[PDB]
C-alpha cells in the first residue's frame, strides 16, 4: 500500500511563497516519476507538475509555468513543490500522486494518465 | 528454382514487419485516443500477450509440418490484419485484450516463416536461404522505425495514421502470402542439433529480457531531457546492424561444418562482454556501442543457429524443432523475469540487472567453452 502524505499548505497573503512536501512510503521511491495534482474548490482534479524517476525533466501546467518548481529529494523519498508568486487563482487541495508503473517516462506513457496512488492533499489559500 | 519462393517469402516478411506504429505503441494506447491508464496497459493488456503466446506456440509447433506450412503463414497474415483493425478502431480493455490474443497469435505463427523455407529450397541453398530471411525482417524494422521517427517528428504522424500505414502494410503482406508455392510431401539425437537448440532457448530468453530495459539503462546512466530521440535511433541502428550480421552469413564462404561450434563459443563471449560493458561504463556511447555490437552478435547466432538446425535435420520437422526452442525460451524468460524483476521476487533496479544479465550470458559461453576434455 504505497502511502504518501502532502504537508506545507496553509494561508498565505498574495505575492508570497510555498514548499510542500510528500514523504512518499511503501514504494521503490527512486523508480517512480511523482507528481502534484490540485482540485480547486469547483472543478476537478488538474495537473500541476511531474518530476521524471531520473529527475531530468519537469512537466509543468501552462498556468504554473515559471513559478512552479518541482524537486524530489531520493535520500528522504520526499518530493517538493516551490510556489513563489502566489496568486489567489492557485487554491485548492495539493495531492501528491506516484506513478502506477515504475519508469513511466522511460516507456513514454502519457503523463495525465500515468498518476494514481493519490494522497489526502494541503490546504492552501492563498488570500489576497 | 530457388529464387522465386525466396522472392516471394522475403517480400512476404519485409511487409510484414515493416510497421511504423510498433515503437509508440503505449504512447498511443495511454493518449488522447484510446485513453488506457499505465497500470491497465501493464497488468490487463500485455499480459495476455505473454499468455495467449505460450499457449498459441503449442498448435504451431505441433501442426505446421501437418498442414505443409503455407496454411500457417496465411494465418499469421489474417491474425495481422485482424489485430490492427482492432487497434484502430477498437476501445477499452477487453478489445485491447483480444487484439494482444490476436498478436499472440501473429507472433506464435512466425515458426512457419522461418520453417517454411527449407520444404521447398535445396539443401544447397539453405545457408544463403537463411541469411535473407533474417535480415528483411531486421531491414524492415529499421525501416519502419526510421520511417516512424521520421513522419512522428517532421511530419507531425498522429500515432492513428502510424497505425493506418502499418495495417496497409501488413495488408500487403497478406495479399502475398496467397502466391507462395506449397510444399510437397525425439528428433534432437543429433548433437549439433541438441546444442544449437541449447543456445536458442537460453541466449533467446535472455535476448528478450534486456530488450525491454536497454531504455531504462540508458535513462539511469545519462539522464537527458531528449534520451527519447536518441534511444530510438540507437535501437534501430543495432537492428540495421543485425541486419548486415545476417545477411553476411549467407554470403560469406566459411566451411561451417567446423566453423559452427567455433562462432558459438566466440560470439557468446562477445555476447557477455558486451552486457558487462552497458553495466560498468559511464559513457552512454561505450553503453549505445555495448547495445550495437550485443544485438548485432546475436542476430549473427540465430541465423547460423537455423541454417545449421535445418541442415542436420533428418526429418522435415523444421516447425516442430523450432517451435520447442522459442517455446522454451518463453518458459525460461517468464520464470526468470519473475525472479529477478518482480516485486514477488528480487526487485533488482536496473543498475545492478545487467550484472545479472551480463553473468547470465557469461554462463551460456561458459558451458559451450569447456565442451574439450582430453
Ligand atoms: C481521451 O481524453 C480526451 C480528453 O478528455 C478526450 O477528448 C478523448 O475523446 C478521450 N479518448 C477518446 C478518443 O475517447
Amino acid at each position: 500500500q504505497v502511502q504518501l502524505v502532502e504537508s506545507g499548505g496553509g494561508l498565505v497573503q498574495a505575492g508570497d511563497s510555498l514548499r510542500l512536501s510528500c514523504a512518499a512510503s511503501g514504494l521503490t521511491f527512486s523508480r517512480y516519476d511523482m507528481a502534484w495534482f490540485r482540485q480547486a474548490p469547483g472543478k476537478e482534479r488538474e495537473f500541476v507538475a511531474a518530476i521524471t524517476w531520473t529527475g531530468s525533466i519537469t512537466d509543468y501546467a501552462d498556468s504554473v509555468k515559471g513559478r512552479f518548481t518541482i524537486s524530489r529529494d531520493n535520500a528522504k523519498n520526499t518530493i517538493y513543490l516551490q510556489m513563489n508568486s502566489l496568486k489567489p487563482e492557485d487554491t485548492a487541495v495539493y495531492y501528491c500522486a506516484a506513478a502506477q508503473v515504475p519508469y513511466g517516462s522511460t516507456l513514454k506513457f502519457n503523463l495525465r494518465t500515468l498518476f494514481g496512488s493519490w494522497g489526502q492533499g494541503t490546504q492552501v489559500t492563498v488570500s489576497s | 528454382s530457388w529464387i522465386y519462393p525466396t522472392v516471394i517469402l522475403c517480400l512476404f516478411g519485409f511487409f510484414s514487419m515493416m510497421r511504423p506504429s510498433e515503437p509508440f505503441l503505449i504512447p498511443y494506447l495511454s493518449g488522447p485516443d484510446k485513453n488506457l491508464t499505465s497500470a491497465e496497459i501493464t497488468n490487463e493488456i500485455f499480459p495476455v500477450w505473454t499468455y495467449s503466446y505460450l499457449v498459441l506456440l503449442l498448435p504451431v509447433f505441433v501442426l505446421t509440418d501437418y498442414v505443409r506450412y503455407k496454411p500457417v503463414i496465411i494465418l499469421q497474415g489474417i491474425s495481422f490484419i485482424i489485430t490492427w483493425l482492432l487497434l484502430l478502431f477498437g476501445q477499452g480493455v477487453k478489445t485491447m485484450q483480444v487484439v494482444e490474443f490476436f498478436y499472440g497469435m501473429v507472433t506464435a505463427a512466425e515458426v512457419a516463416y522461418y520453417a517454411y523455407i527449407y520444404s521447398v529450397v535445396s539443401p544447397e541453398h539453405y545457408q544463403r536461404v537463411s541469411g535473407y530471411c533474417r535480415s528483411v525482417t531486421l531491414a524492415a524494422y529499421t525501416a519502419g522505425s526510421v520511417l516512424a521517427q521520421l513522419l512522428v517528428s517532421l511530419a507531425n504522424m498522429s500515432y492513428f495514421y502510424l497505425n493506418v500505414i502499418s495495417l496497409a502494410s501488413v495488408s500487403v503482406a497478406f495479399l502475398f502470402s496467397l502466391f507462395l508455392p506449397m510444399p510437397k510431401k525425439e528428433c534432437y539425437s543429433s548433437k549439433r542439433l541438441f546444442y544449437w537448440s541449447l543456445w536458442w532457448a537460453f541466449a533467446t530468453a535472455g535476448f528478450n529480457q534486456v530488450l525491454n530495459y536497454v531504455q531504462i539503462l540508458w535513462d539511469y546512466k545519462a539522464p537527458s531531457q531528449d534520451s527519447s530521440i536518441y534511444n530510438g535511433a540507437v535501437e534501430a541502428i543495432a537492428t540495421f546492424g543485425g541486419a548486415v550480421a545476417a545477411f553476411a552469413v549467407g554470403y560469406v564462404k566459411v566451411n561451417w561444418d567446423l566453423l559452427g561450434e567455433l562462432a558459438l563459443v566466440v560470439f557468446s563471449v562477445v555476447n557477455a562482454g558486451s552486457l558487462f560493458l552497458m553495466h560498468y561504463t559511464a559513457n552512454i556511447w561505450a553503453c549505445y556501442a555495448g547495445y550495437l555490437i550485443f544485438k548485432s552478435s546475436y542476430m549473427l547466432l540465430i541465423t547460423i543457429a537455423v541454417f545449421q538446425i535445418a541442415v542436420n535435420l533428418n526429418v522435415e520437422r523444421y516447425a516442430l524443432v523450432f517451435g520447442i526452442n522459442t517455446f522454451i525460451a518463453l518458459v525460461i524468460q517468464t520464470i526468470m523475469t519473475v525472479i529477478v524483476v518482480d516485486q514477488r521476487g528480487l526487485n533488482l533496479p536496473v543498475s545492478i540487472q545487467f550484472l545479472v544479465y551480463g553473468s547470465y550470458f557469461a554462463v551460456i559461453a561458459g558451458i559451450f567453452l569447456m565442451r574439450s576434455m582430453y
